[PDB]
């Protein structure tokens, strides 16, 4: 009984909706009635063109903000050079209106879109603080599709008052719910950069997603990681199509790209699965991406099954998101148990590196504790070590039932001697899994050169329920 | 830093 988007653009929107199976499912879920109706998303970008004959519908002052600035209009600053254009083309995506006769349409295009502007300026930690604890109580969604410079040498994350808003927004946020953050993972991919190294990505409080080319590929830009929760398509090589959205100028774009297409998408579809259960806590959330994302038709030569039956792979993390299956399964979902955390101090002495060290640990997960842990989510492994070339590195956590995270891999340009100072390497590979057992953990040389270190801390971190 |  459902009628499918009229808009000109719509028919070249192929991960939409497509004869060829292979899609992000959106159509199906827009049948079962959901469309983004009563769920509010804000674009943390460059700005947004408010204006735009594709957003003006759905625009939200509420959700809005000039961070930049200082005022709360987010009109994006024009150029020659048309700069400050990425803001708007990853706004179309999440909710750009539908059967209005122009370009094409939003995956949530019932949906409420806002945007922060605060990318075309000094990004202070202020700055992001303030973008991303704006309303907590009023959005619901928050995508960024910007981080660190993917040099594929540094280590970085957010400073104290990012981390404090990302905390008191999956805290206090949604009215206890939780905010729901969405990032992109990056386009390191030719640098060799690893998203771990990223501390917005690889954040428990965020849902680090990846790209995956028309055809099925890990795209060059792509980086990958065991942080990387699921993945939504994006562009590839220049057979195949890219994404369809919003450009500024009151233009229509057929040309977006990189890991900043894919992050709007998820924002999208997790906009939907609200609608379908606005009850949802931000846990329950990536409960719902690991359980219905799929592995099918993507490539890729890490493919492995976890200890629960589930494939994942560094590269796309449990697999392509499916919006008819997030919306089907949001319904009758039971909000899961309060988060327990359980602490684990593994070394009771330095250890040497040298070309491989090996670090095992039976451990009982919290047992008889108010913080017993039978069911994994995430899993950190907060790593100190001293080494001559950072980049050598190649670091492997393997959990009791024998998955093997790979938390990171060798990145050739990074020639830092400045090691790791307690980074906390997250992996979400052994979700779901009973973490009681013997953790084993990995450090090695992939390098000929004779590189010398000492591991000196290694406390692994379990987040789950009973 | 921040890119896009
Ligand atoms: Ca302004
Ligand atoms: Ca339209
Ligand atoms: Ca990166
Ligand atoms: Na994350």
């Amino acid at each position: 009984v459902y009628q499918e988007p009229t808009d000109p653009k719509f028919p070249q929107q192929w991960y939409l909706s497509g004869v060829t199976q292979r899609d992000l499912n959106v159509k199906a879920a827009w049948a079962q009635g959901y469309t983004g109706h009563g769920i509010v998303v804000s674009i943390l970008d460059d700005g947004i063109e408010k204006n735009h004959p594709d957003l003006a519908g759905n625009y939200d002052p509420g959700a809005s903000f000039d961070v930049n600035d200082q005022d709360p209009d987010p009109q994006p600053r024009y150029t020659q050079m048309n700069d400050n254009r990425h803001g708007t083309r990853c706004a179309g995506e999440v909710a750009a209106v539908a059967n209005n006769g122009v370009c094409g349409v939003g995956v949530a295009y019932n949906a409420r879109i806002g945007g922060v502007r605060m990318l075309d300026g000094e990004v202070t930690d202020a700055v992001e603080a303030r973008s991303l604890g704006l309303n907590p109580n009023h959005i619901h969604i928050y995508s960024a599709s910007w981080g660190p410079e993917d040099d594929g040498k540094t280590v970085d994350g957010p400073a104290r008052l990012a981390e404090e808003a990302f905390f008191r927004g999956v805290s206090q946020g949604r009215g206890g719910l939780g905010s729901i953050f969405v990032w992109a993972s990056g386009n390191g991919g030719r640098e060799h950069d690893s998203c771990n190294c990223d501390g917005y990505t690889n954040s428990i409080y965020t849902l680090s997603i990846s790209s995956a080319t028309q055809f099925g590929n890990v795209p060059w830009y792509s980086e990958a990681c065991s942080s990387t929760l699921a993945t939504t398509y994006s562009s590839g090589n220049q057979n195949e199509k890219q994404i369809v959205t919003t450009d500024l100028r009151q233009k229509c774009t057929e040309s977006h790209t990189g890991t900043s297409a894919s992050a709007p998408l998820a924002a999208g579809i997790i906009a939907l699965t609200l609608e379908a259960n606005k009850n949802l806590t931000w846990r329950d959330m990536q409960h719902l991406v690991v359980q219905t994302s799929k592995p099918a038709h993507l490539n890729a030569n890490d493919w492995a099954t976890n200890g629960v039956g589930r494939k994942v792979s560094h590269s796309y993390g449990y697999g392509l998101l499916d919006a008819g299956a997030m919306v089907a399964l949001a319904q009758n979902w039971t909000t899961v148990a309060p988060q327990r955390k359980c602490i684990i101090d593994i070394l009771t002495e330095p250890k040497d590196i040298g070309k491989r060290l090996e670090v095992r640990k039976t451990v009982t997960a919290c047992l008889g504790e108010p913080n017993h842990i039978t069911r994994l989510e995430h899993a950190q492994a907060r790593l100190t070590l001293s080494y001559n070339r950072r980049g050598d590195l190649a670091i492997h956590l393997v959990s009791p039932m024998g998955t093997r995270s790979t938390l990171l891999a060798a990145r050739p340009h990074d020639y830092s001697a400045d090691g790791f100072n307690d980074w906390a390497f997250m992996t979400t590979h052994s979700w779901d899994e009973d973490p009681s057992g013997e953790w084993v953990l990995e450090i090695e040389n992939t390098s000929e050169a004779n590189n010398y270190g000492t591991l000196t801390k290694f406390t692994l971190v379990l987040y789950g329920t009973a | 830093x921040r890119v896009r």
